[PDB]
């Protein structure tokens, strides 16, 4: 038969991570839970998200995560029964190029904050008599682009600490190379160590082929028969917000055509504004699914 | 174009980006892929050309979504200094692209992985051509897929319907 | 002698498979014996079996099955007398590509039913407080083609879990690899873990010269002397089927030829419809064996 | 043809499969694996067509019923565009090949395990052939053997009846 | 010159370091990277002339603020020990380079990282030049980047610019 089809080899979705820009926090810094603003659909973080700067290019990142399991048997079984699993622990090393505040702070671990340059530039980054365990909030987001909707994955984490640094080369062939691993842990205010998230207009395309959630197989424009005033009154310009069946907005996306624009004129933006009293279809297709809707206008 | 309409485009062609973001960027000097037959007519002097030519070198893989081709990059103008100055800017656009984005007139905005460096600059001995200057350059560069589905079912229903 | 008889190197059923097709379902799905239907000769599954996806084409899968035995001796022997064994685990590791619903489940232990996408896309995955011991359904299938034959073969097993998860390399060369290792577990509904199966209309054809049952030797139709209607009465249309000494249907493959199409016509299908009222010959062969049949046609 | 009649066939003539594959998936441009005289005739306008020609590299197992070779795509048309396009369309349709069928005019249906990738699209520059453009580039198609049984035995008993 | 302003450069040109600080080392003897035809004017005497040619090798990390480049240097005189001697002298000036500045007419102080060697000399047969001696040596030398930051930005606006 089809085998194609029960082997399910999409091969679209598999996003692959392109700048990995790991920010850096204090642990003042409240971990947010989400990297989407939900207001436009873009990309926001609060205030206090530092970048790391630039990693390795050749090498790159190498998360790992190891798992510790045992195993528990006393009455004669030929196989473990009841295997349970103790450790998960996380651990990514990344290099380090550029030489500033943060990459410095997390190398020393230190807080160099009431440390003042000299007159002449003179600094010094003194280690700790004691090494505080300081911890810091980890964000690594990687970035895939499919047409003007590009992907947003990132690798949330609200605790991380320094488990090891690697022996650095400074010789005549390469830049200074920090590639310190570290292990993420787990926090207590929020409930969670390591966290996948998924976001980005281009993922709302594909979140029904990867399953999650529903397909999306109905749409409807929420607004029913707005009405708008031809005079610049409270009501003279309305938003449109069509819904589908998967409790999702489909605005940015999905483009409206109006069959009638002496009586309202809608743009890709979903504006209704209104040239003439009367009544006016309007068409929302992205590239399977019509939904008709109308409006009045009225004075 | 006579091509089948359930099939659009398999790759990007990355040179043609190339030439077409190059040529937006300074539409005084024209870029292409080509040797015009207007810019033969004068060689004494000569309006200076990027000249995008693919070369073997990069595997590739469609379940990654990753594509590379050692593209060269060779210069050509009138001035020795003029030809250097134009690579170096050539470097400084290319080298530094870590995930970019630039859109073609056909539609869709490709995406610039990574840019590598196989060969140095290679001032080639004027042989045909002898005022103008030549430096050629080879870029390891990696691109984007734009479609990654895979066409198994089409053609199996055509080989169904044909023999069966 | 003749050395290359008794060396039986036959260098013909050695299958390789092809699509390695590892099929995920949850524990609540009951586990199926076979992976062919006894209706039709076709494949088929029961529902709850999803794909994962594409695994590593360079690399590919590698299963391992460990064996850990124990010797006894006490009694001063030069070898050991009854020699056990004690562990036969078998651990399989494949990578993946695309990140979709059972991917994520298996990498993240949850159930991400109760989870929804939000209204701009922004979706989290929530590792587990406690790590779950969840236990998943897996069917590993192969696929080798001979003519319009081909050959399926599949590692069926009924309970499998993870073992570790290796370190993935994220960089800019290559998209997100996800390559787990998952050590099978001992079923105890069923009473089997890992289970070797071949099918497919091809197997048939090298049964017998792979050994198992005996030797296809002998043939014959099952319905001795049919008797069909000319008219479109309840008995107008007859199915034939015959049958080898090996106790295995060969209807798909061998073709009937009628000697008297006057009377009664049967094309591969093995259909007996009957044209005139009449005795007809029916000759059945593959490439060796010919059988032949006597069919009755009245009205 | 006075081949013995114990001896059918070896192996599948994988180049054979291809333009029988790709001629019935677009009867109106012809592929092949020579140059025909018609085509030759007129160069102005050239009808597009895909020519495959076996290269060395890859080995071969009997035991393991593999075969593979570093078959090469060279598409010949009269615009870079087309070809580009047409060798786009190629690698489409032959890299994401991963198990799949297709049957020959001779009766048997073929396997084509995987068709890898060696070296890039060549921009070969026009030599004897002017007006037409030319793409050429190297693939590793691995396909899969008809029958794999030994014929020691005929050989053996041809040898004992000639000399004992 | 209608490079566009926002940039100004990207590499060092270390050729033209090498050549300029060779011409203020001994100003009595002229050296390049060219043929004057006012040195090829007279064979039998010829002023002794130091020329460097660039060469493919090595590669160049944007990153590192690194590059390096198989430069060669080809020496010409009107005998074998001067030319052996001119040789010496340009190892012993180019050898121990380890962390070394020079300041070229433009403005900008170049810095030599480390000038290795991978061929050694040659003494080309005397072809089209008879009474000329002429020694070729390659070196690997490494120079450091002038201006490292990435011109990302002002490609994205102008990419939103022309298109959006």
């Amino acid at each position: 038969t089809d085998f194609y089809t029960i082997k399910d080899a999409q091969a679209d979705l598999a996003i692959a991570p392109l700048n990995l820009t790991v920010l850096l926090a204090p642990y003042s810094t409240t971990p947010a839970t989400t990297l989407e603003s939900p207001t436009d659909g873009s990309l926001a973080i609060p205030p206090g998200y530092k970048s790391v700067g630039h990693f390795e290019k050749q090498a790159g990142l190498t998360l790992g995560n190891e798992f510790d399991s045992k195993d528990i048997e006393a009455y004669g079984e030929p196989e473990p029964i009841r295997t349970i699993i103790n450790k998960r622990t996380t651990t990514f090393d990344f290099a380090m190029y550029q030489n500033q505040r943060n990459v410095l702070e997390l190398i020393w671990t230190q807080d160099f904050s009431n440390i003042q340059p000299s007159e002449f530039g003179g600094i010094v980054l003194e280690a700790p008599k004691v090494p505080k365990n300081i911890y810091y909030r980890a964000i690594l987001v990687g970035m895939d682009d499919r047409n003007d909707r590009p992907i947003w994955l990132y690798w949330l984490m609200p605790k991380v600490k320094l488990d090891k640094l690697d022996n650095q080369t400074l010789n005549d062939d390469n830049v200074i190379e920090y590639k310190p691993t570290l292990k993420a842990f787990r926090d207590d205010v929020v409930g969670y160590s390591v966290a996948q998230g998924f976001a980005g207009p281009g993922w709302r395309d594909l979140v029904a082929t990867a399953g999650f959630g529903e397909a999306l197989t109905a749409l409807t424009i929420t607004p029913g028969s707005p009405t708008v005033t031809v005079a610049t009154g409270a009501s003279h310009t309305a938003q449109l917000l069509v819904e589908g069946d998967n409790g999702i907005n489909y605005t940015p996306d999905v483009v409206f055509t109006s069959s009638a624009p002496d009586k309202a004129s809608v743009s890709a933006a979903g504006l209704v504004t209104g040239v003439a009293a009367g009544s006016a279809t309007i068409t929302a297709t992205k590239g399977a699914l019509t939904a008709t809707a109308t409006v009045t206008v009225t004075a | 174009v006579v091509l089948p309409d359930w099939y659009e485009e398999a790759f990007v062609n990355v040179e043609n980006l190339f030439i077409d973001m190059f040529t937006d960027l300074l539409p005084d000097y024209e870029s292409g892929c080509w040797a015009p037959d207007d810019w033969l007519a004068d060689e004494i002097e000569v309006k200076p050309t990027i000249w995008f030519f693919r070369l073997p070198g990069g595997r590739v893989d469609w379940d990654g979504r990753k594509d590379e081709c050692q593209l060269q990059v060779m210069v050509v103008t009138g001035s020795r200094d003029d030809s250097w100055r134009l690579m170096d800017f050539v470097r400084a656009m290319l080298l530094p692209m870590q995930g970019d984005k630039y859109k073609m007139a056909d539609g869709y905005t490709a995406q610039i992985r990574c840019a590598g460096e196989v060969a140095g600059p290679q001032l080639l001995t004027p042989g045909q051509r002898i005022d103008t200057r030549v430096v050629t350059a080879t870029f390891k560069v990696s691109v984007s897929m734009k479609s990654a589905k895979n066409y198994k079912q089409k053609l199996y229903e055509l080989w169904q319907a044909l023999r069966g």
